RNA sequence: AAGGAACUUUGCAAUCUCACCCCGUAACUUCGGAAGAAGGGGUCCCCACGCUUCGCGUGGGGCGCAGUGAAUAGGCCCAG
RNA sequence: AUUCCUUGUCGGGUAAGUUCCGACCUGCACGAAAGGCGUAACGAUCUGGGCGCUGUCUCAACGAGGGACUCGGUGAAAUU
RNA sequence: GAUGUCGGCUCGUCGCAUCCUGGGGCUGAAGAAGGUCCCAAGGGUUGGGCUGUUCGCCCAUUAAAGCGGCACGCGAGCUGGGUUCAGAACGUCGUGAGACAGUUCGGUCUCUAUCCGCUACGGGCGCAGGAGAAUUGAGGGGAGUUGCUCCUAGUACGAGAGGACCGGAGUGAACGGACCGCUGGUCUCCCUGCUGUCGUACCAACGGCACAUGCAGGGUAGCUAUGUCCGGAACGGAUAACCGCUGAAAGCAUCUAAGCGGGAAGCCAGCCCCAAGAUGAGUUCUCCCACUGUUUAUCAGGUAAGACUCCCGGAAGACCACCGGGUUAAGAGGCCAGGCGUGCACGCAUAGCAAUGUGUUCAGCGGACUGGUGCUCAUCAGUCGAGGUCUUGACCA
């Protein structure tokens, strides 16, 4: 409704690509180790989630991926944006033989 | 998002097996002891807000008993927590730690992880008892 | 329940209501070939002419 | 509101059974007389079906075999018409607005190849 | 004062330092001067400029005369900004610095004739407690014989949206200058491929 | 989604549950009963083996989120 | 199902119980085939509590189908 | 010849005898925290347990959990629990039929708005030519809530314990507005898996039907709240209670009797939205012009600028309206590429007695998304649409 010829998608990319990063070929069901970093007050710690990967979603800057682990008897999943600076290095560990693409059904485990 | 009827489980050895919510409040934890609310409302409780709660189940032997009331602080929203990078957490089961009026717990420790936001809002001690601070 | 009208309505209003029901007249044109009259963007019904012939005479 | 399609006051199972019989005849006889709407409904679905059939491989013929149920017609678009359509990128159909009618009083149309 | 025009291109996710800021992308392709109105001319203090371009053919005669009065080439769209001044013609560099709070105005996405819910946030009705045909209806309009009317402006079903909406104090995350692209913190009302005007904040703080 | 009777005059309504097989089953009792109490587990496809068959037990394999895979199909309990 | 005083007093359950259950006895105004007090089982009866499940609710959302709306055909009503 | 009643629910809006919040006087007011009274109605006023209940008691909070009016507001708005019909039982009255503002169980709340009123949206005409756009803001609506923490400060005060005003900085509830990038929902045929049965002759592959998706699994665009962004202000003018300056009547004293300053969450202005039907109809830029018709026809006609009509569509919308495109053309569809979605097609090969597995296959399939592309349709044309009344007045020839 301003009519103006323009590639919405490509200005989109123009921005949302400086803020974009690619990772290891994980397909879902692959187990993975993310080496996450935390800041505690001036100091920068370093935890590490390590789980079955259940969902990759979207793309470009907004591309994300959800891990799921059992940490101390209580079950917990967690979802990273491919390009969050509080996420340092992902590392495939296993390659799952997965028949679906979203892996929700494994929340009975 | 916890609200008044929510039966969360308990992370402590304070003898409360299972506690059910009953009000919410919105006190930080500053100065002398805990404080008194943002106000009336706040219709929901999520991770590190306090909730007043009644006690639904307990250990046949332990500090705190079957009916005992008493304020708890949340540790495991089955809901989801968005941290200012985009990271999201979520725990499969809903849970809390029981506490006293200066903050720290009637427990001797904590079972299962806790969300780094408890650290945000200065619950030192519970964060310390915590087996994992995700 | 069961709303009805309070008072019978007048010839006057009633025909002010009808004030619009007035039909709009097909705006027509003459159809370059067979020569009856066609509706704009449709087929001139006599011959069958949209630019050559389609539906038949 | 970026949605897209027609509900054509039928359900959803119907909607299909329609544009499948309608594609079935448009392919069965070069042009058809039918409501202007139901036509602008039958345009891009027949069209896409042209682009399935335009391909040769057995697949494309089972791909078509799903929507267009009668062998003769399938075979027609597969073997006969689609090939004929080779060098042309689209526009395998066109639409003509005739006029009115008595009962329903609805505008009407010819849709052709 | 401060102001310029451009399009709503899209909402996206980007990072400054460590946080997921959500940013909506505005464009503000150069706007040209067209009309400069002063008191001794038109009473009030303003400037009319223009956004999306248009080819001489699809253009009126009058509008042509207009756009020709200051050698400009037609813009599909005109608009005014009260109490401005510049010199030359108007882009976003020279107008915004990164971080400056700004008031962003658009039209909304409109919704058609909308329920008492959707429209005005009405309560509702006990979806299963015997409640004949009263599931979505606002209940009562008044009192009784007094006053015996219905109040002026009593909220009820109505065309929702397509309003002119302004949202206040928004922050210029990023200026992709001479690509006339603007990044702005958060929401901006009215649909993608939108027409929006970025003006300085109304306020101060 | 999170919660799970906070609804309300009352869980009104709607979901739960759902068939067949095998384990197992309370106070109370007029010894018939309660009782399908409760609560579990199995259920599909293939190959071999036995058995009274169309059939079925057993053993090993196979696949999908799930196998009365779709439809017909009890929510249960305590106490007046 | 009977209680005026009445939310009687006490206990149980609840975080909190005019309801409900037990006891109490000062039965306004129980009582023995106009049956009295019990009781297994039976109940689309009535009353309270629980477990389970749930848009009943917090707080509503998206979707679907049939209306409502538009066009051509036929065209009522109570009221006045 | 009918004004339907309690209570709930929905919806509201007024009063101020003010529950909170804001300002002040008094104090048996050191501070903190209070009592009480004057000003003050802008906004705000929680969730449950019992009872038909209003009410009231309790649970747990709160700045506060205000009091009342609007036919004890609100049934052509919903409930239908209380009471008021017929059935039945219990107590009590009555010899009886029957009885009781005693109790108890059950017990039909009636699809079409004519007018005023209201929310929205058009059609007409008006606004001294006929048009395309840009607008001043008369005046009118929304909005106005509040805690907690921290600094000032362990400072003033006070043996002490405790503990400020003022100012300044943050963080949050509820409400509102918008938004779909995130997190999720849904996504009625986008992709996949399933069964019983029918059919495409059979196998293999598919399609129906099992919803009005047969079931299950995911699910883009759009739409959404649980998600996100932003807000309530600052400042200024005039006030209330109140505090004072100069100061006479009444040589003194006096805020007042002439005059003057200060003074609130309130009024006006400031903020967001509508707004010249503001008939008092405003202003500005631009465009078309001074046409033709025996007044036997003192008003029409053909046209300019421009516009509709009609087709094609849209993040606009029930209709109308609104935005774009209409071949000088990228408007939509299709087509190509890509994205995203499903997750590894058919066939064939291979392994296996088979069920199946592996390969070929990051494979195949494809609703909305992003661009490119003249393959399709937006073809032809029909319909309107100016000639500018008078009066004075100033200015030019
Ligand atoms: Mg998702
Ligand atoms: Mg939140
Ligand atoms: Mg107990
Ligand atoms: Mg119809
Ligand atoms: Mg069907
Ligand atoms: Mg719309
Ligand atoms: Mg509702
Ligand atoms: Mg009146
Ligand atoms: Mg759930
Ligand atoms: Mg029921
Ligand atoms: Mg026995
Ligand atoms: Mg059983
Ligand atoms: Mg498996
Ligand atoms: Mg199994
Ligand atoms: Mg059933
Ligand atoms: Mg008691
Ligand atoms: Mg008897
Ligand atoms: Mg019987
Ligand atoms: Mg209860
Ligand atoms: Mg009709
Ligand atoms: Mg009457
Ligand atoms: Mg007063
Ligand atoms: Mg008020
Ligand atoms: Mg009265
Ligand atoms: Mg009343
Ligand atoms: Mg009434
Ligand atoms: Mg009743
Ligand atoms: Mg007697
Ligand atoms: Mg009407
Ligand atoms: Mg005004
Ligand atoms: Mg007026
Ligand atoms: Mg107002
Ligand atoms: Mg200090
Ligand atoms: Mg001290
Ligand atoms: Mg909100
Ligand atoms: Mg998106
Ligand atoms: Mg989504
Ligand atoms: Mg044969
Ligand atoms: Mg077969
Ligand atoms: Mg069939
Ligand atoms: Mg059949
Ligand atoms: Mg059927
Ligand atoms: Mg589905
Ligand atoms: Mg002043
Ligand atoms: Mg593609
Ligand atoms: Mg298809
Ligand atoms: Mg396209």
């Amino acid at each position: 409704q301003t009519h103006i010829k323009i590639n919405r998608g490509e200005l989109l990319r123009g921005i949302e690509q400086d803020h974009t990063r690619q990772l290891p070929d994980f397909r879902p069901g692959d187990t993975v180790r993310v080496d996450t970093k935390v800041r505690e007050g001036n100091r920068t710690r370093s935890q590490a989630f390590e789980g079955v990967v259940i969902a990759i979603n979207g793309s470009g800057s907004r591309k994300s991926f959800t891990v799921r682990k059992i940490s101390f008897g209580e079950g917990v999943e967690r979802v990273f944006p491919f390009a969050s600076p509080l996420v340092n290095q992902v590392t495939i560990v296993e390659r799952g033989k997965v028949r679906r693409a979203k892996l929700y059904y494994g929340k009975a485990a | 998002m916890i609200m008044p009827q929510s039966r969360l489980d308990v992370a402590d050895n304070s003898g409360a097996r299972e506690i059910m919510c009953i009000r919410v409040l919105n006190s930080g934890i500053g100065g002398k002891g805990l404080t008194t609310g943002g106000g009336g409302n706040k219709r929901y409780a999520h991770v590190g807000d306090i909730i007043v709660a009644s006690v639904k189940d307990a250990a046949p032997r332990g500090a705190v008993k079957a009916g005992d009331v008493v304020k708890a602080v949340v540790v495991r929203t089955s809901h989801a927590i968005k941290r200012a990078d985009g990271s999201t957490i979520r725990f499969d089961r809903n849970a809390a730690v029981i506490i006293n009026n200066q903050g720290e717990p009637r427990g001797t420790r904590v079972f299962g992880p806790v969300a780094r936001e408890l650290r945000d809002r200065r619950f030192m001690k519970i964060v310390s008892l915590a087996p994992e601070v995700l | 329940k069961h709303p009805v009208p309070k008072k019978k309505t007048s010839k006057s209003k009633r025909d002010m209501r009808r004030s619009h029901h007035a039909l709009t007249a097909p705006n027509l044109t003459e159809c370059p070939q067979c020569h009856g009259k066609k509706l704009s963007h449709h087929i001139c019904p006599n011959c069958g002419y949209y630019d050559g012939r389609q539906v038949l005479a | 509101h970026g949605k897209a399609g027609r509900k054509l006051n039928r359900n959803s199972s119907a909607r299909v059974a329609l544009a499948r019989a309608q594609a079935t005849a448009l392919l069965r006889e070069g042009r058809i007389q039918t409501t202007l709407t139901k036509a602008k409904e039958l345009r891009p679905f027949v069209e896409q079906l042209i682009t399935t059939a335009k391909g040769g491989d057995l697949h494309s013929r089972r791909l078509v075999a799903q929507d267009i149920h009668d062998k003769d017609v399938v075979r027609k678009v597969m073997d006969e018409v689609a090939p004929k359509y080779a060098e042309r990128p689209g526009g395998y159909t066109r639409i003509l607005r005739v006029g009115t009618r008595r009962g329903d009083g609805v505008t009407m149309a010819l849709i052709e190849l | 004062m401060k102001g310029i025009l451009g399009t709503k291109i899209g909402m996206t996710q980007i990072w400054k330092n460590d946080r997921a800021i959500p940013v909506t992308v505005v464009l503000a392709g150069p706007c040209p001067i067209v009309q400069r109105k002063t008191a001794q001319t038109d009473g009030y203090e303003a400037v009319q400029i223009g956004y999306a371009p248009k080819a001489e053919r699809k253009v009126n005669k009058p509008m042509q005369g207009h756009f020709a009065k200051a050698g400009v080439a037609p813009t599909r769209i005109l608009r005014e900004f009260r109490g401005f001044a510049p010199d030359g013609d108007s882009v976003n560099v020279d107008i915004f610095a990164e971080g400056e709070k700004i008031d962003a105005t658009g039209t909304s996405k409109g919704k058609g004739t909308q329920g008492v819910m959707k429209r005005w946030n009405f309560a509702g009705g006990p979806a299963s407690h015997g409640s004949k045909k009263w599931h979505r209806r606002p209940g009562s309009i008044g009192q009784r014989k007094t006053p015996g009317r219905v109040y002026k402006g009593k909220r009820m079903a109505g065309h929702m949206g397509m309003e002119r909406v302004t949202v206040q104090n928004l922050e210029v995350v990023e200026i992709r200058a001479g690509e006339n692209l603007i990044l702005v913190k958060g929401a901006i009302p009215g649909a993608n491929g939108g027409l929006v005007v970025l003006r300085s904040a109304a306020k101060a703080s």
